[PDB]
């Protein structure tokens, strides 16, 4: 599988590997021996990678992978392979994000492959790969292609021919035997498969021995990085195995002492028995075995993979608190002082590979360090790095001697950076230190730019510590070379330019420096790094633009002196990028720019001492608001958020000021060429003065005055012309363009009209001056030729009179402050009235769309709704000013009834909203009530009860998708109220919206319980479900009513219903909740309404569960009638009053009686004759306006049982029947653990299925080819059986289930696993400790352990498998016999081991949200589907007067 | 620790099949668990155990997986269940024959496991619970000092030595003293050729042997064999001819070990008994013609050396070294590891001075402590008014001002000398006034 979604020397080598015939390609990466470049990113050599996959998943599908058919492997392919394998190798150890590494999978077959050089090559990638799974976590995905587990077979220590034949074991058989490999016929016949391959190459390869023994180190050593835990690390391991390995180290040849070393450095870097690995390399020793291997290296020349293997080991030991104390006493720290200051014969890179070492040796342990100092090693190293530098000086670069001076300065620059180890700044001007520091500053092209930034953490840190010095670095010619250096351009390297602000920093101590850093320009170097486009990358990879504005800001804080030129600076680099824009691709752009408003935004406008010199407003407005014309900046970005944080900022220093200039450079781009580039110049501008205005908090006077001034709104005005120009040539301003642009206008305009009504001292005629002007402006275009963007100035008025509003105080109160008398006289809607006779007409004509004419009533509809909102009194009677106020109401009628058919989804919204207001006094409740029923005599509200004569008419000719949006609105409480209109909408079948008006009025209700007894009969073969809820609901709320000393009604209730057989999932849900409601209401009611058996409709809805769609409605509803079925009326009391108990505990204020009606609605919906009971006599602390009140096993009575034995003993066929019976009855023991002493020792049998449909699947070993709903079915199954261990005390119904757990659990593996965890899951959920101290006692008396440890034993085979399984059985019987180990008592405290794929995916993961709920959840869930969501129903109302009563 | 006596959990037939399942199983940590679980009752436990010494006594004693693996894995059992709850090592105890079977089944290869188990097991003996000390054939394991033995199997043979040596102190000394003698006899005459680096295991097992001597200490019946020792002839022609030449070509860790042989042999004491509840007491005898106090005072540089490197020589095999011998940083870095030893609680208390009167505010807090309240205690110093330095700057402005403000003029304690102070005349330091120089010290 390939990987799924640069330089010179790089890009050539990715070149040529792309490009290279398959034939060149073995003999190039032969060449590629070592990394002597810069480290790269794997994200470049994705082509080059995805080539290596597919030559080598030709290899692996052409000879066989598992088989390996042909076994002679061509020199051809297999010199291939081996350049492949090693070039990754080399490749991934040197590039960045090395889990993108996505070719395991093709990797793998060539380590059980018969080519030993492939195995080793193979297995040397996958052990360096298993090393950085601690390190980055990421690389296990990469690594999870190849399974890990198989090279366990490779582990086996290898011996000269020791078994000829392999054993294996084989499953249903269940037999093992030899199996005789000396036949050496043929290479066909001479999961088991990969570990047969090794078992022959053990024996048949005894010539090539040595390369087999090296595999088993490699594999050992990936599978030490793994996982350190599954590994066969024994007391016998460290005895023999660990100081063989490092014997072979000391002792065998290269080949083989590299792979042991790969063995040791696993077992080392993973800390396994780290105290005995130490021990055994005599790492305390002047001569031990690591000691004198290092002399080893250093003095001979052996090859480089094994010096560099070695010295990697050695560094990790360098990073061993207690290897390095030990290597210390050996004299390692001694070595290495006398060996670099002393022997000059050793190469560059040797010496380089001892400074390297003490780059760890010394901050790992202090007292290294102080022998260090002791020993005069800083002046080794000064001494040394002089010497190389001045070699190199005047010479071509030679790699080896710049790493070794590399290696010298990071030495250096980290001790001088570790504050603890500053001890090394002692020798610093008596040393070839600033000799050798000045030397390379002064000719920085012959160095590495990594080389020149060491130099700046080191001389830099060296005068932060001691600036009393700094002269002495003056005079060494520090400063001077360093000013030598900055003539030379910018380098490519993040660590360069991350540390050159801090050396400037440190050198602007000297007052003398800084007139020097000022006068030579060395700040420039910190200022083009935002123009360079090469270093763009880096400066946003790494946070270099972030960190030159900490610097910034520091500098200028800390020295105001340099405050003009870093000024100057700012905004010329400020306005060189913004020249960039036109020429440059807007991706890099927006780069470049996010790179320095990233700088701006910590360098500029902080609150901090001397920052006011290097903020300009006016620079900064000027430059943020010329970039944003020229580029387009989405929000979602960072840079819009620090541009827009830095433009707020000017806004808020000068609102006055930003405005003023926009408006001077919106109307200079409108003299210029009408283009479309210039059009977005002017959208863009708009886009940005909206953004200042409503994220303006507080608003200043003068700004106030400027919007309002005659020079603004007449440049506002040319805005008009320009935006309205646009609409004459339709093909270069598309009617889409045109909308989305008017839509901008009029969102900008609004936002101006908003600041001036927010604004305090505002006059009443300042505000109706622009509310005049844009008004009249508005209307004078919806009369033009032009009708197209007609819905877009309406949409706009809409939001002009929306302005005009009451700061919002009061809870819904909406009206014209100013604008009523501005409006009434414009005659508003007198004009609307025209517009809707108008629209009418050409629809007559046919000279407007169907579709079009609807959405012009949408238009005219919804600024009217918005009009007659703000209208004082609208609808409701006063002599005074009903002059002009009537003529609007008149204007309401006319224009609704000329509009009335043509409404539609989106119409009736705004006509809603127009009879909502019309009826405001009575619906929001502001009249008397006394009051509301005299006014019913008035001209105002005759008016109003014509316009609910349209609504409903309106409503009634609409189909179920439109009328679905206002179905319950609340306007249904008045207009239904009547019993007229009442019927008019029940005979239109729109039972739904009955059925909500009904539930919240009881003056509706009451025409409700008039059709009751009419609608009984067509209950049965109803198939409308909102027809069923009706009534459901209506039957439910009428027992409700008659709780309240009304009792009477619900007994004249008499009838015979008969459900007919429905395949939809709707109706058989409505009709259940029919049955749950006459079933429920016969427990505490007399309902004389005979049905046929619920287990008749309840049977049903198990079967239909499987096949319908949203199946948790049902199995809520089938649950629910299941315990009103079963739970007797004193049990449903209790339930109740356990409710009520929760909330008189916690003895807190609860103030008032509709917080607690509303809270425990659930409780109350339940049963309100008992939720009454509990509140009159055990009353509770609420005060209800009236100072306060006075306040403070499950055996239940009465249950019928006989349908848990019905449910107990039924055996579904389908897979998914069985998870919702099965899930039932674990609700049943949970609510009523007293329905399992019911069973007759005979239905003891029946439990068997719950048992064996759990064994079905182990859920510790996970099998293949399994099913989610096989899973649950066995799980929930399991559960029920765990439930009843822990829900009840029946001491014999447990011990027939302990019976047949133990007879089932030595069947099989299988059984073994699933019930030895079953039996310890009844004790580790732990209900209580009584029924845990019975189940503790009862399975010792059981003698559970004696079984499953004698099922262990007998399952014992020489199997891999068997260590998997031990893992595993051993938990359940560890726990248990820990149980019976520690006292009864502290027994319970012991803890455990101290779209049809689219479809399929729905289904499953309602499986999973199967779960047993508590029962004021489930007792909600009932209530949920009679009250439907609403917070109040009648019923609570009348309720919280009876408890105060 | 304590006896537990529980409820069998499982039949007493099952538990052997169960021990050789768990042997002849990898990766058995948890069935080792089991194991314990099960051992809470007192049969189980004596049972298992008894299954285990039974495994291990079969597989070498009288010889599918290897009996080396079988024996290597029979220890690691029975060393881990000693280690959690211990009431297994007082099974040994009980049947004493158990410790015997361990004993006889120690060949070359076994001797590192089997150490390591009796260090445990040795435990049974410290209550005074053995029952038959006289039966125990401890013989055996006196010998094992004739195996190869690594420094930290060395490490558990100490320690059953420390756990047996009231019971069997004229037993072990008669092959000690012996050993040594044999041994230092050996050196003297291959003196011509003596190379402390090329008789290394030599010196060693020889440093090995004194050390264990002084661990129990001499009866006065071998106090004529001990000074035999402390003035073998070796010892003279070492430090007189070979030292010096050994100095010039061998490295100091090659010498050392005749340097900790030789100064244990004059550390060793003579002890009488356990008169006390669990410490048993010591006294010092005194050598004559030796020269010890000679040669350490000679080569007293060459000690310190040996001191700098390892300090952990003045708690060992220097540590009967007269203190009079360290140099002062030896001596000064050694006060210190032994006052750090005593770990009590060190709580963090607040100090609030003024820049004034550092002194006054230190000695009205500090004096309602008494001195183990003021040795424990994290001063966190916080200077009145200015805030502007870390915890650990305050913490020296502290001593540093108050060292200032004691030798003060208004203060009048102490009266200088030039650089140094001398404290005040007793007629012009005032009576209430003394308690001063208590806060001082």
């Amino acid at each position: 599988g390939p990987m799924k979604i640069p330089g010179k020397q790089i890009s050539n080598t990715i070149k040529q590997l792309s490009n290279l015939p398959e034939e060149e390609l073995p003999t190039y990466l032969n060449n590629i021996y070592e990394w002597r470049c810069a480290k790269t990113d794997l994200l470049y050599w994705v082509d080059v990678l995805d080539r290596f996959d597919e030559i080598l998943k030709a290899v692996v599908t052409e000879y066989g992978l598992g088989q390996f058919q042909n076994k002679p492997m061509k020199e051809s392919d297999k010199e291939m392979v081996y350049a492949i394998l090693k070039f990754q190798k080399l490749l991934v150890e040197n590039s960045s994000n090395k889990s993108m590494f996505s070719s395991f999978d093709v990797v793998e077959p060539f380590i059980y492959s018969f080519e030993l050089d492939l195995a080793i090559e193979a297995l040397y990638l996958v052990s360096f790969f298993a090393s950085k799974i601690h390190i980055q976590r990421s690389i296990k995905t990469s690594m999870a292609l190849m399974k890990m587990e198989t090279l366990k077979t490779l582990i086996e220590r290898v011996k000269e021919k020791p078994q000829s034949m392999y054993t294996y074991y084989d499953e249903t058989t269940n037999n093992c035997k030899r199996v005789s490999i000396k036949k050496a016929v043929k290479k066909g016949i001479y999961q088991e498969i990969r570990r047969f391959i090794h078992a022959i190459r053990l024996h048949e390869m005894a010539e090539q021995h040595e390369k087999l023994k090296i595999i088993r180190m490699l594999a050992f050593s990936a599978l030490v990085y793994y996982n350190y835990t599954d590994l066969p690390i024994d007391s016998e391991f460290i005895s023999r195995d660990l100081p063989e390995t490092l014997a072979i180290i000391n002792t065998e040849s290269y080949q083989m002492r590299e792979a042991a070393v790969t063995m040791i450095d696993a077992i080392f870097r993973m800390r396994i028995r780290h105290s005995a690995v130490i021990a055994a390399m005599n790492a305390q020793s002047h001569e031990g075995m690591i000691m004198n291997l290092l002399k080893k290296v250093v003095n001979e020349d052996v090859p480089e993979h094994f010096a560099i293997v070695f010295f990697n080991f050695l560094s990790s030991c360098f990073a061993s608190g207690p290897c390095v104390s030990a290597l210390f006493s050996a004299g390692i720290v001694q070595y290495v002082c006398n060996t670099l200051r002393d022997q000059p014969d050793i190469s560059y890179r040797k010496r380089m590979r001892l400074v390297m070492g003490a780059n760890t040796f010394l901050f790992t342990l202090p007292a290294p360090f102080t022998w260090f100092i002791s020993e005069n090693g800083i002046r080794i190293l000064s001494k040394e790095l002089l010497l190389a530098v001045d070699v190199a000086l005047g010479n071509i670069k030679d790699h080896d001697l710049l790493m070794y001076i590399n290696s010298i300065m990071k030495i250096i620059s980290q001790l001088f950076k570790n504050a603890g180890t500053a001890e090394a700044m002692r020798g610093f001007l008596e040393g070839e230190f600033p000799r050798a520091i000045s030397l390379i500053l002064f000719h920085s092209e012959e160095f590495t730019p990594s080389i020149l930034a060491y130099l700046f953490s080191a001389v830099g840190d060296y005068i932060h510590n001691e600036p009393s010095n700094l002269p002495f670095i003056i005079e060494a010619g520090i400063f001077d070379g360093f000013v030598m250096c900055m003539k030379k351009e910018l380098p490519e390297s993040p660590d360069f330019l991350l540390e050159l602000p801090n050396l400037i920093e440190a050198f602007f101590l000297n007052s003398e420096l800084i007139k020097k850093i000022d006068e030579e320009n060395i700040l420039d170097r910190i200022f083009e790094s935002f123009e360079i486009v090469n270093l763009s990358n880096i400066i946003l990879m790494y946070d270099i633009g972030r960190a030159y504005g900490i610097f910034l800001e520091n500098l200028v804080r800390h020295y105001p002196i340099i405050s003009l030129t870093v000024k100057e600076k700012i905004y010329n680099t400020m306005k060189n990028l913004e020249s960039m824009i036109p020429n440059t691709d807007p991706e890099l752009m927006r780069l470049l720019l996010g790179n320095l408003f990233r700088m701006m935004h910590r360098a500029v406008y902080r609150k901090t001492t001397n920052n006011q010199l290097i903020t300009d407003k006016g620079l900064l407005n000027n430059r943020i608001i010329s970039m944003l014309m020229l580029i387009e900046i989405p929000t979602e970005t960072e840079l819009y958020t620090d541009v827009m944080n830095i433009l707020m900022e000017v806004f808020d220093e000068d609102q006055t000021y930003v405005i003023s200039y926009i408006a001077k450079v919106i109307d200079r781009v409108m003299k210029n060429k009408v283009t479309l580039e210039n059009i977005e110049k002017i959208k863009r501008i708009l886009l940005i003065v909206n953004y200042l205005i409503f994220k303006n908090e507080e608003t200043c006077e003068e700004f106030i005055k400027h919007c309002t001034s005659k020079g603004f709104l007449q440049i506002v005005k040319r805005i008009s012309q320009y935006f309205d120009n646009l609409k004459k040539d339709t093909a270069l301003v598309s009617v889409a363009k045109n909308e989305s642009l008017t839509n901008l206008y009029y969102s900008f305009t609004m936002g101006i009209l908003k600041t001036v009504y927010r604004y305090s001292k505002t006059n009443a005629k300042e505000y109706l001056k622009i509310f005049g002007l844009l008004v009249e402006d508005l209307l004078s275009k919806t009369e033009q030729i032009d009708h197209l963007y007609y819905t877009q100035r309406m949409h706009g008025l809409k939001n002009y009179i929306m302005v005009d509003k009451s700061p919002q105080q009061y809870p819904q109160k909406n009206e014209f402050v100013v604008t009523q008398e501005y409006l009434m006289g414009i005659n508003l809607s007198e004009t609307l009235m025209e517009h809707a006779k108008n629209s009418v007409s050409m629809l007559k004509d046919e000279k407007i769309t169907m579709d079009a004419h609807k959405k012009v009533v949408s238009s005219i509809l919804e600024v009217l709704s918005i009009y007659v909102r703000g209208i004082k009194n609208l609808f409701v009677p006063v002599k005074e000013p009903k002059k002009k106020v009537c003529e609007i109401e008149e204007h309401v009628l006319i224009i609704v009834e000329l509009l009335m058919d043509y409404i539609d989804k989106s119409s009736i919204e705004h006509l809603l909203n127009i009879v909502k207001t019309a009826f405001f006094v009575t619906l929001r409740k502001q009249i008397t009530k006394e009051m509301d029923r005299e006014n019913e005599g008035s001209a105002e509200y005759k008016r109003r009860n014509i316009l609910g004569s349209f609504f409903i008419s309106v409503f009634l000719n609409l189909p179920k998708e439109e009328t679905e949006a206002v179905l319950k609105s609340d306007i249904f409480t008045i207009l239904v109220k009547n019993k007229k209109t009442f019927k008019q909408v029940y005979n239109k079948n729109c039972f739904g919206l009955l059925q909500y008006a009904a539930i919240k009025e009881s003056r509706v209700f009451s025409h409700l319980v008039s059709f009751i007894p009419k609608m009984t009969k067509q209950v049965g073969a109803s198939t409308d479900p909102a027809f069923l809820k009706l009534y459901a609901v209506g039957l439910v709320f009428v027992a409700m009513r008659d709780t309240l000393k009304k009792t009477t009604v619900l007994s004249r209730f008499i009838g015979n219903i008969v459900f007919a057989e429905s395949t939809c999932p709707a109706v058989v849900e409505a009709q259940g909740i029919v049955i749950l409601a006459i079933v429920k209401l016969k427990i505490e009611y007399n309902l004389a309404i005979t049905i046929e058996d619920p287990i008749i409709h309840l049977n049903r809805i198990y079967a239909i569960v499987e096949t319908a769609e949203q199946k948790e409605g049902l199995v809520i509803l089938a649950n629910l009638l299941i315990r009103r079925v079963i739970e007797s009326k004193e049990a449903a009391k209790e339930a109740v009053d356990t409710i009520i108990k929760n909330k008189h505990l916690g003895k807190s204020r609860m103030y008032t009686v509709h917080t607690v009606c509303s809270n425990l609605r659930n409780a109350l919906f339940y049963s309100i004759s008992s939720f009454l009971e509990y509140l009159s006599s055990n009353f509770e602390c609420i005060s209800a306006g009236w100072e306060e009140i006075r306040h403070k096993i499950k055996i239940y009575s009465g249950l019928n049982a006989e349908l848990f034995r019905t449910l107990f003993v039924h055996r579904a066929t389908g897979k998914m029947e069985q998870i919702v019976r099965i899930h039932s009855l674990c609700l049943l023991v949970v609510s009523f653990p007293q329905l399992i002493s019911t069973l007759v020792p005979e239905d003891y049998s029946f439990f068997m299925y719950f048992l064996e449909n759990h064994a079905a699947y182990s859920k510790s070993l996970k099998p293949s080819a399994f099913q989610q709903e096989d899973k649950t079915l066995a799980y929930w199954s399991g559960h029920f059986i765990m439930l009843i261990f822990n829900h009840t005390t029946y001491v014999e119904v447990k011990k027939y289930i302990l019976e047949k757990v133990l007879e089932l659990l030595p069947t099989s593996i299988n059984a073994t696993v699933i019930f030895s965890e079953l039996i310890q899951e009844i004790l580790t959920m732990r209900f209580s400790k009584n029924t845990f101290d019975e189940n503790t006692a009862l399975v010792k008396e059981m003698n559970c352990l004696e079984v499953m440890i004698r099922s262990t034993m007998q399952i014992d085979n020489r199997r891999k498998d068997y260590g998997s399984i031990m893992e595993i059985l051993t938990k359940p019987m560890e726990y248990i016999t820990r149980i019976l180990a520690v006292d009864e008592k502290e027994a319970f405290y012991e803890e455990v081991t101290q779209q049809s794929s689219s479809e399929q995916s729905e289904k499953n993961e309602f499986l999973k949200s199967l779960c047993i709920l508590p029962i004021s959840k489930l007792i909600g869930k009932e209530m949920e589907i009679f009250n439907a969501d609403e917070r109040m129903p009648f019923v609570q109302k009348i309720l919280e007067g009876s408890i105060i009563s | 620790i304590a006896e537990r006596e529980a409820a069998a959990s499982v039949p007493i037939d099952i538990v052997f099949g169960l021990i050789h399942m768990v042997l002849q199983c990898g990766n058995r940590r948890n069935l080792y668990r089991i194991i314990h679980n099960i051992s809470a009752n007192k049969e189980v436990r004596i049972f298992s155990v008894e299954t285990l010494v039974n495994s291990i006594y079969q597989a070498v004693v009288e010889g599918v997986i290897a009996p080396e693996v079988i024996t290597k894995r029979g220890f690691e059992a029975l060393t881990y269940l000693c280690t959690k709850s211990s009431d297994f090592t007082t099974v040994f105890s009980y049947n004493t024959e158990l410790i015997n079977k361990i004993l006889q089944a120690t060949n070359k290869r076994t001797i590192s496991e089997s150490v390591k188990l009796l260090s445990t097991v040795g435990d049974c003996f410290n209550n005074d619970k053995v029952a038959e000390p006289e039966n125990i054939e401890v013989r055996k394991y006196i010998g094992f000092l004739e195996y190869d033995m690594t420094d930290d199997t060395f490490k558990h043979f100490c320690e059953f030595i420390k756990k047996t040596d009231r019971f069997y102190r004229p037993m072990y000394l008669l092959y000690l003293m012996g050993g040594s003698k044999k041994s230092l006899e050996e050196c003297l005459d291959k003196k011509a050729e003596f190379n402390s680096h090329t008789h290394h295991k030599g010196i060693i097992k020889l440093v090995r042997m004194l050390s264990l001597v002084n661990i129990m200490g001499i009866t006065e019946t071998y106090l004529d064999s001990l000074m035999e020792l402390r003035e073998m002839p070796f010892w003279e022609y070492y430090f007189n001819i070979i030292l010096p030449k050994e100095k010039e070509s061998l490295y100091a860790s090659s010498i050392l070990p005749l340097f900790k042989a030789f100064v244990i042999v004059h550390t060793i004491q003579m002890y009488i008994g356990r008169n006390e509840n669990i410490n048993e007491f010591s006294e010092i005898p005194n050598s004559d013609s030796s020269i010890y106090y000679s040669v350490v005072e000679k080569e007293k540089d060459l000690i310190n050396t040996f001191i700098q490197a390892d300090p952990d020589l003045l708690f060992h095999a220097f540590a009967g070294l007269q203190k009079k011998i360290l140099d002062f940083d030896n001596k000064r870095i050694y006060f210190y590891k032994k006052i750090r030893e005593d770990v009590q609680l060190r709580p963090t208390i607040s100090l609030m001075v003024q820049r004034g009167a550092v002194f006054e505010d230190t000695f009205h807090q500090l004096m309602r402590l008494n001195g183990e309240q003021v040795r424990n205690a994290k001063f966190n110093i916080k200077f009145a008014g200015e805030e502007g330095v870390d915890a650990g700057g305050l913490t020296r402005e502290w001593y540093s001002e108050l060292s200032k403000e004691m030798f003060n003029a208004n203060y009048a304690l102490f009266t200088p000398i030039g650089s140094s102070y001398q404290p005040n005349h007793i007629s012009h330091i005032n009576p209430e006034h003394l308690v001063y120089f208590k806060f001082i010290g």
